[PDB]
């Protein structure tokens, strides 16, 4: 994994030592070209994972996070650019300085055989994510959603620390590979479902679950369009990794357990989709549909079923991509008229034609348009359910409808009507702009024809 | 490269792994032990040395 | 005017080299984990003439 | 100079001597202070300090040629001159940044005296600046919070340094002060209302002259008196303040002041006092452009000597 | 507690006689590599809090943070391997001499063990 | 360029042969003890 | 309340100085460079050839194998009688049950 | 343990809560440091002389030369209290709160 | 301790009474510490109202706990269910109901309610499990 | 005060300490700490002002007493035992007594109460020093005395320390009261281990001394002992600020800065005695020293707040005094996670 691991930390030094000019051209580059490295990894054997190492270990599930995490970096550059303009040499490389280190631990976070080296990797994202939500944000509400979204995170992992200090202290060791293969059955006792609960809550805080979601809309609100990019695309999907990969000690507490997580998740997939209804702000409305899939996530993991965590994985990539590039799109727009408000700008199909497909595209695969591997994931969540219980379909239906609603109603008020007359401001869409787009879309549509890449271990 | 340097490796991982468990544990055990009965090298608390003690004869017979 | 291109363009090499390290390294943690090369009942042979090691 | 060289027997007494004087030369405005201060120190053979400016700290620091407005003062006199009562506060940010010049210009004058032992002559100092707040306030320039922030910042600062030994006041009547002020020619000085100078001799005759006479004794010269300097260095010469704090301060007083003299952040500390006044309250995006302007200019990126831009030289090794 | 009443430590010893027999760290340990990684951070610093060019000034000094830093590091590492080496002499010492607080158990094979299976349905 | 002189001015050569000197001695010292201490192992352990 | 700056108006198109801005930057060599290297390097390099070394990555997940075993399986079991899958997975001897 | 134990000990209580029980003056309250100090001395001495360890006959006196080093350092600080407000009386130390 | 003893060796879902009386004579004792913790770091202005703060405190402290025991027991006794750790739940709600009533307050009551009973219910789980908040050190 | 006078003080607050931690005989364990309390009263008063004399006279009583709780426990242990050594303690109501004792040198609550008055009182150096070289003493002792401590006493003590440590520096703008709390509560992390293995012990209160450390001569550099005073630190010296952001960030225990580990292996070492809910208590109240931390943070570096026009002035010097081990203690307090095995050394 060094081979991904070495060339993303000199990254740093080129980035600081380079010339002010071409810190983003020098970053993009490298950052694209570790991508290309990255993708070695997709070829897993079936049977068994990549062990490269002691400390390091790829699987069919880590792999596809590790591309995106890998290929967001630069997407992530790109959108970055413009804003960060003004800003001087020195704060544009820390702001770039802290996007490789957030690059650098999700991937040893993905990579990492050993729990606890997992969770410091995993609560250390936190810090880079935090400074740039309450450096490089551009409202008053920053530093509140700094708060809420690292005392979410850190009440919820405090206890997985204990529980895993614990674990290694009972069975002699953290490997995810001896765990594995040991992985002696979980009795019914109150000592073990508070060892449950402990081992779940940090990733179900991660993973927004309904009731445990409130610092996802603030954060992704209140933070700069990398930092929206990065929440969406990986530091959600690292609640899903992390769960995946823990429900294997809990075995079968996790039949009992599971109810109430399930039912609020089920629930709360309605809820916040019709909460994306009536919002009144883009990026709000976004988050939300991201609390939404996650809470589909959830429900595939908790049912424990083979196509439960195949559609898990797919959907995660998929959500990420697509999350991603609405946030980029929505943040086009809020650099032109400098505000999140829907209604404010209206009918942007005619001034900004490009950028009215690339909205409806990736509206088209927020609701699920097959063969999208969004509609792969989902249903095979679906199934799983069904099989779980066929009463499952309704919610779950009720929740696709209300997802094609809220998307073709954000696609509708912003890129059609008439043009508000008084906006004077709109300009001809950068290339830059549109080659992220195009860089969100095109992987996401491609992904559809090898399918079993972000199928996960258990295909 | 073969499939067979990964399945080596894992094999190779797996037991150096299995082998550092099995030795925590018994690191507990055995530190459990010798602070309950303190027979061991570990948790061997000070005492007061022999040394320091004076054997020449005292002002009064009978010490 | 190598010199010019040379002194501030030389970044460009510190990650490729990274790479190159990277490589080097992985291929000494496989050094370091040797100890079943042959010695499994799966994939254990009988090294052909002229081979040392199965790079296992 | 260092608590290590106190300890070796570096002793600050040892190197005063009678000439070992601060003789600060005030008056109201064109008084003709500064003629009789340079003819003291040349007579005397003292040091002269020419009367802080707005841009006294750029002459001490750095190429010492004036910075920009922008980057050292954001005040000007000719401001408050043409409109004493602007909106934009230059009045008090004015004052406050005199005060502060005057303030690293006394710790400067006391460095000098207490590391050469040569004596020191200055042209008005931070005890004799309250006079134009106090005409500015009286005519309504400043307000009273600008005072008390004056005053704060006054009494946590000047109690450090130990006062002047000769206090010189040129007294020049107001009327004849007007007539000066035509003669010279500046413009915005013969905008000056007579209210404003007669308040600055008020101040000064009311407060200044008998606060500094309790402590020693203060030389007061009329015009044509004042033009006598041989006269005026042998009434000093002739001096004796043996009441006063100077003959009370020992070896460890001279290394406290000399310690606080040398660092001249710890001299400027207490002037930024979080007070938001306004006037003198610069916001966040102005301070970071003003700071990065400031960065930018040539020899200030780093630490003197550190600087490759103004020709420094073996930064590796250095 | 613990090992510090161990019998025989010299008080005040960084590093045994005995600890000589153990294996030298190597000098390109990733641990003494890590500690000049600190130094030259720490060099790095000093620059910027003096204001001086970060990256190229202080030569010299950035050269003794580093080799400073490497130094102790070399020593610290050769007294936490005799301390994990001592630890596990104890231990398995501890061990041959208690056989019954340490008994072998019987292997029996996953045949012969019966484990509960819990349907996932 | 500046009218007062910079404290720290041209290099002090004493001092920087001091640092120099001593981070030299102190490696030195590091490789040889180094390699004393292998000679130990291999011979205590054979 | 304070002195500050007045707010920059929004911020200066890059169109206005260079009409062919390409974004990426103010001046027009380093935006054209810029976006010489997203395109090249992520759309001809990482998406076509990335694409193409992800369509023919060998096949190490054994599907091909799996096939062709479960080939021979059929083909032999069926001409032996042998069920086509044995209701056991482990063989019943080897287990001892309590 | 015989009853005078039970009285020196019962004396060095009593002046503990003397000492943190204040009631208004500093010198009453550095009066019961000194009432413990001299319980100690005498409970340490009744137990080296009981016991007849003849080289702890000293540690006493090392405990009241300690006892008065702190008398001294009290006063002390009493003066300067006194000086800067006029009184010894405790709720004047009130500048630092929390 | 005695007290702590007292409360435990009374079995649980018998001797309801006894169990209100116990759990009454534990609040009184954590009011009447509280209480002189808040006379001494609060000063009361007077000895009156030093004893009107303490019983202020020590009655609140009591009805908590009698409420705790007497509804905790009983649910034990009807539900007949006696290692159940919901009837500490329930008389932990309970006893944070009394709170708000006499702090006269709901949003006191509700919040005492939840956290309380989840405290109590933690702590009969502790004691059906074996859990030890204070550990003697075995390493 | 003379710097000799000032050097001799010093050397016997440092004296004091080393005779605590060298002698083998209660009474001259006793002796350090009254020679620590004569030396130290000076300093802490080096600066004259009324403040600084309430504050040396709020430590001397409390340490007095401090002190003649100490030696009635080495009395009573003597009389039940006849020895002077230090070593397990035969009486067990001395034990008690010597614990309070010992807590309340430290400043475990419910001894609390004197800590951030007596830092706020007393000048940044005077703190630097109350903060990090006080605490030696007091913990080396009750680790030579751990076997015979109450575990129940010195854990309450801890989580007491920790939730009020906690709670009292959210209400603070005061940068030295801040610190004093956050003491407060790293000390009640040390003391939680104590019991169970003084190794651990040792690890924090040498990771706790390195931030501290930082953290008091980053402010001393900023000259700051108000919130807002070091938010103007950003116009002068940003990296100051950023540097001080990142300590702060370790102080309150992210990963993964050197924090971290003290907590780490504090929390591993109670769930090996079995301690499941304290480890989690305690964990769970450090948040509340984050939050303080964070918004520090916010003010000083993250967020830009508004700065006076008199700071022209002062971007033109330099700052004169030159802390040498402040790069290495930033870096020590931050970047040494990745070191933790190395805690075999200490041990």
């Amino acid at each position: 994994m060094l081979k991904i691991i070495i060339p993303t930390t000199m990254l740093l030094p080129m980035t600081w030592m380079s010339k002010h000019n071409m810190i983003w051209i020098n970053a993009t580059v490298h950052s694209l070209l570790i991508s290309l490295i990255s993708l070695s990894l997709l070829n897993q054997l079936g049977e068994n994972s990549l062990n490269f190492s002691l400390t390091f270990f790829s699987d069919s599930l880590s792999a596809p996070l590790l591309v995106l995490t890998t290929w967001l970096l630069p997407l992530m550059l790109m959108a970055s650019q413009s804003h960060l303009s003004k800003e001087t040499t020195t704060r544009k490389k820390l702001y770039i300085t802290m996007l490789i280190l957030l690059q650098l631990f999700l991937i040893m976070t993905f990579t990492a055989t050993e729990l606890i080296l997992f969770y410091i990797l995993f609560e250390a994202t936190l810090v880079p994510t935090l400074i740039i939500i309450t450096r490089w944000g551009n409202q008053t509400e920053r530093l509140n959603a700094g708060l809420y979204f690292l005392f979410y995170t850190l009440a919820g992992s405090l206890p997985l620390l204990v529980a895993l200090v614990y674990i290694q202290n009972t069975t002699g060791s953290l490997n995810f590979l001896i765990i594995h293969y040991w992985s002696h059955p979980l009795s019914n006792s109150w000592s073990n479902i508070f060892m449950w609960l402990a081992c779940i809550m940090a990733f179900m805080v991660k993973m927004p679950l309904y009731g445990l979601h409130l610092w996802l809309p603030k954060a992704h609100v209140e933070a700069p369009i990398a930092g929206s990019m990065v929440l969406a695309a990986v530091l959600l999907k690292l609640g899903g990794y992390g769960m995946m990969r823990i429900t294997t000690i809990l075995n079968p507490l996790t039949n009992y357990m599971a109810y109430p997580f399930l039912m609020l998740s089920m629930w709360g997939m309605i809820m916040t989709s019709s909460i994306c209804l009536r919002q009144t702000d883009l990026k709000s409305l976004i988050a939300y549909s991201s609390v939404s899939h996650m809470a589909l996530v959830i429900v595939a993991i908790m049912i424990q079923t083979p196509w439960s965590f195949m559609g898990a994985t797919a959907l995660m990539i998929a959500h990420g991509l697509t999350s991603s590039m609405l946030f980029c799109l929505a943040n086009t727009n809020y650099e032109r008229v400098h505000s999140r408000t829907m209604i404010l700008a209206r009918g942007l199909q005619t001034l900004l034609p490009l950028m009215a497909t690339w909205w409806l595209m990736a509206s088209l695969t927020n609701l699920a348009l097959p063969p999208s591997i969004n509609l792969i994931g989902e249903l095979f969540i679906i199934t799983a359910s069904f099989s779980w219980s066929n009463i499952t379909i309704i919610l779950m239906g009720m929740n696709m409808m209300i997802t094609a609603l809220y998307s073709l109603y954000m696609l509708i008020t912003t890129q059609r009507g008439k043009y508000t007359h008084h906006i004077n401001n709109i300009k001809a869409s950068f290339t830059r702009e549109n080659a992220l787009m195009a860089l969100h879309i095109l992987p996401l549509l491609l992904l559809t024809l090898n399918p079993k890449m972000i199928l996960g271990p258990l295909y | 490269d073969g499939p067979e340097k990964n399945y080596e490796k894992t094999m190779a991982i797996l037991q150096i792994e299995a082998e550092k468990a099995e030795l925590r544990l018994k690191e507990l055990e055995v530190r459990r032990l010798m602070r309950a009965r303190g027979d061991g090298p570990w948790y061997q608390y000070p005492t007061i040395d022999k040394a320091l003690i004076d054997h020449s004869p005292k002002t009064t017979p009978d010490n | 005017n190598v010199l010019q291109i040379v002194r501030d363009h030389w970044v460009h090499i510190l990650v490729p080299v990274g790479f190159v390290f990277g490589c080097y390294l992985d291929r000494r943690s496989d050094e370091k984990l040797t100890a079943f090369r042959n010695k499994s009942l799966l994939f254990k042979r009988e090294l052909r003439p002229n081979e040392e090691v199965t790079w296992k | 100079y260092g608590p290590l060289a106190f300890v070796l027997g570096e002793r600050t007494t040892r190197k005063l001597t009678e000439t070992s004087k601060v003789i600060t030369v005030d008056g109201n405005i064109c008084s003709g202070k500064g003629r009789l201060a340079r003819e003291i120190a040349e007579k005397l053979g003292l040091r002269h300090f020419p009367e802080a400016g707005i841009h006294y700290a750029d002459s001490t620091t750095g190429d010492g040629k004036p910075l920009d407005v922008q980057l050292s003062g954001n005040c000007s006199l000719e401001k408050f001159y043409d409109d004493p009562k602007s909106n934009d506060g230059n009045s008090y940010r004015l004052q406050s940044w005199l005060y502060a010049s005057r303030l690293l210009q006394y710790a400067d004058a006391l460095e000098h005296l207490l590391s050469t032992g040569q004596g020191v002559v200055l042209e008005r100092s931070i005890y004799s600046d309250f006079v134009f707040l106090e005409a500015m306030y009286r005519q309504g320039f400043i307000r009273k919070q600008c005072v008390e922030h004056y005053n704060e910042v006054k009494k946590v600062t000047a109690c450090e340094y130990l006062p002047p030994h000769v206090v010189v006041y040129v007294d020049v009547p107001v009327p004849e002060i007007q007539s000066r002020i035509q003669k010279k020619g500046n413009p915005h000085e013969m905008k000056i209302t007579a209210a404003y100078l007669q308040d600055i001799e008020n101040a000064y005759k009311k407060t200044f002259l008998p606060e500094m006479s309790e402590k020693c004794e203060v030389l007061q010269y009329s015009a044509r008196e004042a033009e006598d300097a041989e006269k005026v260095v042998e009434d000093i010469e002739y001096l004796k303040c043996d009441k006063g704090p100077w003959p009370d301060q020992d070896d460890r007083t001279f290394h406290r002041l000399r310690m606080l003299v040398q660092n001249k952040l710890e001299v400027l500390n207490y002037t930024t006092i979080p007070v938001y006044l306004p006037e003198i309250t610069i916001g966040a995006h102005q301070s970071d452009r003003v700071f990065q302007k400031f960065t930018e200019l040539p020899g200030r990126k780093y630490s003197p000597g550190y600087n490759e831009d103004v020709g420094d030289k073996w930064i590796w090794l250095k | 507690t613990m090992m510090s009443g161990r019998p025989g430590r010299v008080p005040l010893q960084f590093l045994p006689n005995e600890a000589r027999s153990l294996p030298p760290p190597k000098l390109t340990d990733p641990r003494l590599v890590y500690m000049g990684f600190l130094g030259y951070c720490s060099g790095l610093i000093d620059n910027a809090i003096r204001r001086r060019p970060v990256v190229s000034a202080g030569l010299h000094r950035q050269l003794l943070y580093v080799t400073s830093f490497v130094f102790f590091g070399y020593y610290l590492l050769k007294r936490q391997d005799y301390m994990y080496a001592l630890r596990d002499h104890d231990m398995f010492a501890y061990v041959k001499s208690h056989p019954e607080d340490f008994p072998e158990k019987d292997k029996k094979t996953y045949g012969e063990i019966l484990e509960e299976f819990h349907p996932v349905r | 360029f500046y009218i007062r002189e910079p404290p720290h001015g041209s290099p002090d050569w004493l001092k920087v042969g001091l640092t120099l000197g001593t981070s030299v001695f102190l490696w030195i010292y590091l490789i040889k003890q180094h390699k004393e201490d292998v000679l130990e192992y291999k011979r205590r352990n054979g | 309340i304070r002195l500050q700056e007045d707010p920059d108006p929004e911020d200066e198109n890059l169109y206005e100085k260079n009409p062919d801005s390409h974004g990426y930057d103010k001046d027009p060599i380093v935006d054209l460079w810029n976006m010489r290297v997203v395109f090249f390097f992520g759309f001809s390099i990482v998406l076509v050839l990335g694409s193409t070394f992800v369509a023919y990555l060998p096949d190490y997940r054994m599907q091909e194998w799996a096939r062709r075993e479960a080939e021979r399986l059929v083909k032999y079991r069926e001409a032996n009688g042998l069920p086509l899958m044995e209701s056991n997975c482990f063989d019943p001897n080897k287990i001892q049950l309590p | 343990m015989p009853l005078v134990y039970m009285n020196i000990i019962m004396a060095f209580a009593i002046a503990l809560a003397g000492l943190l029980m204040y009631r208004s003056h500093l010198m009453s309250s550095l009066l019961c440091l000194e009432g413990m100090m001299l319980s100690l001395f005498i409970m340490s001495t009744l137990i080296i002389l009981n016991t007849h360890f003849t080289l702890a006959n000293m540690m006493p006196i090392i405990l009241l030369v300690f006892a008065a080093c702190e008398a001294a350092l009290g006063l002390s600080l009493l003066v300067m209290v006194s000086n800067t407000y006029g009184t010894d009386y405790v709720q004047n130390l009130n500048l630092l709160q929390c | 301790k005695t007290l702590l003893h007292k409360y435990s060796d009374i079995p649980e879902g018998t001797e309801c009474h006894r169990k209100a009386y116990a759990s009454t004579s534990i609040g009184g004792a954590t009011g009447l510490i509280v209480s002189a913790y808040s006379i001494a770091l609060k000063p009361p202005a007077s000895f009156l109202e030093g004893v009107a703060r303490t019983g202020r405190y020590t009655f609140t402290s009591a009805a908590i706990g009698a409420i705790f025991g007497l509804t905790s027991c009983i649910s034990a006794q009807v539900r007949e269910k006696p290692d159940d750790p919901l009837n500490y739940f329930i008389g932990g709600c309970a006893g944070g109901l009394t709170l708000g009533a006499r702090t006269r307050s709901y949003g006191i009551g509700a919040a005492a309610c939840a956290y309380m009973g989840l405290t109590a219910a933690l702590v009969k789980m502790g004691q059906l499990e074996g859990w030890q908040v204070f550990a003697e050190p075995k390493v | 005060m003379n710097p000799i006078i000032y050097t001799t003080l010093i050397m016997t607050v440092m004296s004091g300490t080393m005779l605590v931690m060298i002698s083998s005989h209660w009474l001259l364990i006793w002796i350090g700490f009254e020679m620590n309390l004569l030396a130290m009263i000076p300093v802490l008063m080096k600066n004259f002002n009324p403040r600084a004399t309430e504050a040396a006279t709020k430590y001397f009583l409390t340490q007095a007493t401090a002190s003649m709780m100490l030696m009635m426990a080495i009395i009573i242990n003597l009389l039940y035992s006849g020895q002077w050594t230090i070593t397990k303690m035969f009486n067990p109501v001395a034990m008690t007594m010597m614990t309070m004792a010992l807590a309340m040198k430290l400043g475990l609550s419910p001894f609390h109460f004197w800590v951030p008055e007596v830092t706020q009182g007393i000048s940044l150096q005077a703190g630097l020093l109350l903060l990090t070289w006080q605490k030696l003493a007091p913990l080396s002792v009750l680790c030579q005395i751990s076997q015979s401590i109450n575990p129940n006493l010195m854990l309450t003590m801890a989580m007491l320390s920790i939730l009020i440590g906690g709670w009292g520096g959210l209400n603070q703008t005061q940068l030295r009261k801040i610190m004093a709390y956050s003491s407060i509560a790293h000390m009640g992390w040390m003391t939680a281990v104590l019991p169970y293995n003084t190794t651990m012990t040792i690890l924090n209160l040498l990771i706790y001394i390195t931030m501290t450390l930082a953290m008091f001569m980053l402010l001393i550099h900023s000259s700051a002992t108000t919130t807002l005073s070091l938010s103007h630190t950003w116009n002068k010296m940003p990296v100051i600020t950023s540097l001080m952001m990142v300590t702060l960030l370790s102080m309150g225990g992210l990963p993964p800065l050197s924090g971290f580990m003290p907590k780490w292996m504090i929390i591993q070492e109670m769930t090996k005695n079995e301690s499941i809910i304290m480890p989690t208590l305690m964990a769970m109240t450090a948040l509340l020293n984050l939050y303080f931390y964070m918004r520090l943070a916010y003010s000083s570096s993250l967020t830009m707040f508004p700065s006076t026009n008199n700071m022209k002035m002062k971007w033109q010097f330099e700052h004169t005094k030159q802390m040498k081990l402040l790069p290495t203690m930033i870096v020590l307090s931050t970047l040494v996670l990745p070191m933790t095995p190395a805690l075999s050394s200490l041990n």
